[PDB]
């Protein structure tokens, strides 16, 4: 009964990636004047499972490899990591509900680096691991101000506890009082994912251009789960939505839309801007977020003491 | 003879300058806007 | 027999699967690069067809050679049609990739791709429109619709 | 006569100071950058319904090559060999003799569709109207010497396209 | 333990598709390639630059692991000397960064 559970957890996610991907190419075709994908289902419908069925029977690159052992775990690892996201999750209720779900989930986010570092180390080409030392100093970069800025937030929530987030925003989001908070997160969001403006991946050959098809489709749905699932936490996060517990399905409504409407937020943001060079990203954390958010981590440290606004432990 | 013309009176006027229009809030208002909804969300 | 109509069926979901989701490597190389660009440009939109705009060459399907070959190109396009992974198609897009063109008695340009590379669909013109070389897309997808691999495989 | 380009020394007083630090702070033109954006999302696309929608043209375009005839059924082209010395590309072979009434007709009328610049300079070469760039544009192949069209070829596709051609020529003719 | 059965199940799903990656086009029998980078042969160019920054990277993020205990610890009754504490290990990152940041250790990653 509890795998039935799990089951309604990872295979939505694994459907919900699919048709991300289609969602992506008809919001960037209609942004861009032009349509998406109408042709191959109603609507496109069916766009993601002929593509799934393509990638599937694309026959392997058959590449040298350094360790055959990482060249199959980096998959593994980043398939695994992006379904872990998903259980601490409350909405309304957490499949898993711990006690710490925040620093699980950013425990379990820094380890998804080690996909994109062995990854670019099974690869015998030195400019794809070029390529996956700056994916993983631009990831392990705004991991810093993910933590900063989550602790900083959960300095009003009282513990790590992601159900409790939901207690905290009754009365107002929590992008009200955290609004600087708030839009430093969402681009360090959309840092973390390799998503543009901060995409050089695509910018000129990345880490994972040496796998076959198919496992590059494993390491394309792990980033959109990644995706889903910081824009879900985001949403828990400062956009925590009404919750009557005798009516879970409300809030469930209410995430789902609010999440919805933040991927597709990136997936505008994406079709709006041009990319950062790199160097440029590392100057928008090191030297801009990061003061910031140490100014915000000292003023939201003192500020529910000076106001007697301290929240509950429990 | 017939040929492609421009008609009687010439063709009216074409824009070709930029129009970039000036639109949103003052920076006093945008801040006044932001720490409005901060002192809003700290209440 | 039974094996028969499994080997038609899925014949025929591999070819709709390959067909409806066909990733060009574009070969820029010349005046047929700008009308690839018209093809993938908002008025035709090879990617409503499935058909995205530059996927990388390593998960390509057709290699569309848009423009002339010349002969200081041609092993580069032989390598980079030797990293595409199977099945891999090849488009020939106007008269230089098809023939040489205006361009065929030079002593610097190889007499059309096909000497370089096994070509599926020659779609011809200098350039051929974007409505053209859609067609010859369309006609590349119908040639994947009708193959029998596992109809061969079940014969063999 | 010119005008300068990026020439704007900006104000600095504290409205403008704070103006510009607000647009850096708070993101102003990102914004303004994702509603013009947002702007196209609700615009009708600009997509035609290819292949039940075709692109438009006009009667000068210049497609696939066709041999005409008078309107006896007597092909117009009377052996010139103007269109292949004309022609930019040599795409143009021609051997011709006269023929059992002594007529001079082609024996050899070949267009390499692989050489063709589609310059259309044989068709306003030829005196009699006989060689034409007509309208078809969709006729790609499968192999490459299906684009080495004969004599066969081209009055074949002047038969086929004789409907086409005549009236996109009598909407042109006065131009030329 | 459910999250022991948790982890199981999307550990056992991840190796399930990656097994199915890599082994549904091996049954095809394609053909066999021989095939005979921008650096031709030349070993990987060590960069400071990069290692300056993960060893930054894990510098900072050690001075997070003492700044994670703060949502417990403002529930403290010595709230003076926690917040004078919490207020200094901010300004102890922020001067680390500002070290960083004037000895020009913030430069082209900056
Ligand atoms: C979570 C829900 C959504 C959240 C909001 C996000 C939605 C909108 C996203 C738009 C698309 C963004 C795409 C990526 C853009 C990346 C570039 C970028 O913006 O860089 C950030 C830029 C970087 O700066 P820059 O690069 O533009 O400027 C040049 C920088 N120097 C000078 C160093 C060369 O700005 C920031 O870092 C600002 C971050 C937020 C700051 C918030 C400040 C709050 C107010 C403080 C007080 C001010 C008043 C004075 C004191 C008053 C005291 C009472
Ligand atoms: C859940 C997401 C989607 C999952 C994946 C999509 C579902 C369908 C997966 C199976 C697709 C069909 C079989 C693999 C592709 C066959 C294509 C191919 O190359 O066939 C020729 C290949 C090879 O045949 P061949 O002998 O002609 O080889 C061609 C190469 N030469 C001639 C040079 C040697 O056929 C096979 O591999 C047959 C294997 C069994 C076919 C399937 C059995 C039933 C499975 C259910
Ligand atoms: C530079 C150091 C700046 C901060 C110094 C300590 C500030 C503070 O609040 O101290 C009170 C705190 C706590 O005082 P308290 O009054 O809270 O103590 C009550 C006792 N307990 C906590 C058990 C309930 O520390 C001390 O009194 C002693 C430790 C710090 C002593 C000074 C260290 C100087 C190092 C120089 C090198
Ligand atoms: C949480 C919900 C998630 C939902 C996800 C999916 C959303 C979209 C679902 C699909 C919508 C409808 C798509 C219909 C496609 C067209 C099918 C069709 O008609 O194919 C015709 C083809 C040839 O037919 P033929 O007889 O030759 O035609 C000549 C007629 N004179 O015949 C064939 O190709 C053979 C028949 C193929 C039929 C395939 C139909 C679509 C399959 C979708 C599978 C997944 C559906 C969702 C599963 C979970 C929910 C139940
Ligand atoms: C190359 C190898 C393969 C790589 C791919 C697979 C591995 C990587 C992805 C999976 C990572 C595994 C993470 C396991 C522990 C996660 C942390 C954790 O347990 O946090 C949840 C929770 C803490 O919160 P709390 O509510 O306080 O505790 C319950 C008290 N009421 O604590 C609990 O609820 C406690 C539950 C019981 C304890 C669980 C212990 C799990 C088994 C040990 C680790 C197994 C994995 C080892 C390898 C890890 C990665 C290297
Ligand atoms: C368990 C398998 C589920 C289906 C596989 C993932 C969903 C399909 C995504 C297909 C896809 C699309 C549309 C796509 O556009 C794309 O290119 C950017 C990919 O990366 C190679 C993709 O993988
Ligand atoms: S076939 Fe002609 S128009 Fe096309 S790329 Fe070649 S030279 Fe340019
Ligand atoms: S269109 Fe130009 S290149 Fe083609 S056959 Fe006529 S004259 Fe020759
Ligand atoms: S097609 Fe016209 S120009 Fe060419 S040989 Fe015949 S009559 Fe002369």
């Amino acid at each position: 009964m509890f795998m039935i559970n799990v089951l309604t957890l990872i295979i939505p996610i694994l459907l919900a990636v699919a048709f991300l991907t289609l969602v992506e190419r008809k919001v960037l075709g209609y942004m861009q004047f032009r349509k998406g994908p109408n042709v191959v289902g109603p609507y496109g419908l069916l766009q993601p499972i002929a593509d799934a069925i393509k990638l599937f029977i694309k026959e392997p690159l058959r590449p040298a490899t350094s360790s055959i052992s990482m060249f199959i775990l980096a998959p593994i690892l980043a398939l695994t990591l992006a379904l872990t996201m998903w259980i601490p999750l409350p909405m309304p209720y957490p499949l898993i509900n711990m006690n710490l779900g925040v620093l699980f989930m950013l425990a379990m986010s820094s380890l998804a680096v080690y996909s994109i570092l062995w990854s670019g180390w099974a690869s015998n080409s030195k400019y794809a691991l070029i390529g996956a030392l700056r994916a993983v100093a631009q990831t392990i970069s705004y991991e810093v101000t993910l933590a900063i800025i989550l602790l900083s937030v959960l300095l009003m929530n009282g513990s790590f506890t992601l159900s409790t987030l939901i207690i905290t925003q009754e009365q107002v989001w929590l992008i009200f009082p955290a609004w600087p908070l708030a839009m430093m997160w969402f681009i360090s969001t959309l840092a973390e994912t390799n998503r543009a403006p901060f995409d050089l991946t695509e910018g000129e050959s990345g880490f994972n251009v040496e796998y076959a098809a198919g496992p590059f489709a494993l390491f394309f749905m792990a980033e959109y789960a990644n995706i889903i699932m910081m824009n879900i936490f985001t949403t828990t996060l400062f956009l925590g939505a009404f919750h009557n517990p005798y009516m879970p399905e409300l809030y469930t409504i209410n995430f789902t839309i609010k999440s919805l409407l933040l991927s597709i937020t990136f997936l505008w943001i994406r079709a709006s801007y041009p990319r950062f060079r790199y160097d440029q990203l590392m100057h928008l954390l090191w030297k801009n977020f990061l003061p910031l958010t140490l100014a915000l981590c000292m003023w939201h440290v003192s500020l529910p003491i000076l106001l007697s606004s301290i929240p509950p432990q429990t | 003879v017939k040929q492609d013309m421009p008609p009687v009176g010439g063709y009216g006027p074409i824009d070709y300058k930029r129009n970039l229009p000036r639109r949103g809030l003052s920076g006093y208002s945008m801040f006044a806007v932001g720490i409005g909804a901060l002192l809003f969300g700290y209440w | 027999s039974r094996g028969e109509y499994v080997v038609a069926k899925l014949d025929d979901l591999i070819n709709w699967a390959r067909r409806s989701s066909l990733w060009p490597m574009t070969f820029g190389l010349a005046c047929c690069a700008v009308e690839m660009m018209h093809m993938a440009a908002p008025r035709y939109d090879m990617d409503r067809f499935g058909v995205v705009f530059r996927a990388s060459p390593r998960q390509s399907d057709v290699m569309i050679v848009a423009g002339t070959l010349t002969n200081k190109m041609a092993p580069a396009l032989r390598k980079v049609y030797d990293q595409m992974p199977e099945p891999r198609y090849v488009v020939s897009m106007g008269s230089c990739a098809n023939g040489g063109g205006y361009y065929h008695y030079s002593y610097s340009v190889v007499r059309g791709c096909d000497r370089i590379v096994p070509v599926d669909i020659y779609v011809p013109g200098c350039p051929p429109t974007a409505e053209a070389l859609l067609y010859g897309i369309l006609q590349l997808q119908k040639k994947i619709k009708r193959e029998k691999r596992l109809r061969i495989w079940y014969r063999r | 006569t010119y005008k300068y380009v990026n020439l704007r020394e900006p104000s600095m007083d504290m409205k403008s100071v704070t103006d510009r630090a607000a647009q850096t702070l708070l993101w102003t033109e990102l914004i303004r950058g994702l509603g013009m954006t947002l702007s196209y999302l609700f615009r009708e696309p600009a997509t035609i319904n290819y292949p039940f929608e075709k692109g438009p043209l006009s009667p000068r375009f210049r497609g696939e090559h066709a041999l005409r005839r008078y309107p006896s059924g007597e092909e117009r082209c009377i052996a010139c060999k103007l269109c292949e010395a004309v022609c930019p590309a040599q795409a143009i072979t021609i051997e011709a003799e006269p023929r059992a009434d002594g007529s001079r007709r082609t024996t050899r009328y070949d267009i390499d569709m692989t050489k063709c610049i589609y310059c259309g300079f044989c068709q306003e070469a030829c005196p009699v109207d006989a060689i034409v760039e007509g309208p078809n544009f969709e006729f790609s192949t499968e192999t490459h010497e299906e684009l080495l069209y004969n004599k066969e070829k081209l009055l074949n596709n002047g038969d086929k396209w004789e409907a086409e051609i005549a009236a996109n020529i009598q909407a042109d003719y006065l131009y030329r | 333990m459910n999250l022991m059965i948790t982890l199981l199940t999307n550990f056992t799903l991840a190796t399930l598709l990656v097994t199915i990656a890599f082994w549904l086009p091996q049954l095809n029998v394609y053909s066999e390639k021989t095939s005979p980078d921008p650096m031709g042969s030349a070993r990987l160019p060590f960069s400071m630059k990069f290692f300056l920054v993960a060893i930054t990277f894990l510098l900072f993020d050690l001075e997070i692991a003492l700044l994670l205990p703060l949502p417990w610890a403002s529930q403290t009754t010595n709230l003076n000397t926690m917040l004078t504490m919490a207020l200094l290990l901010i300004f102890l990152l922020a001067v680390s960064l500002a070290y960083e940041w004037t000895q020009k250790g913030l430069e082209w990653t900056e």
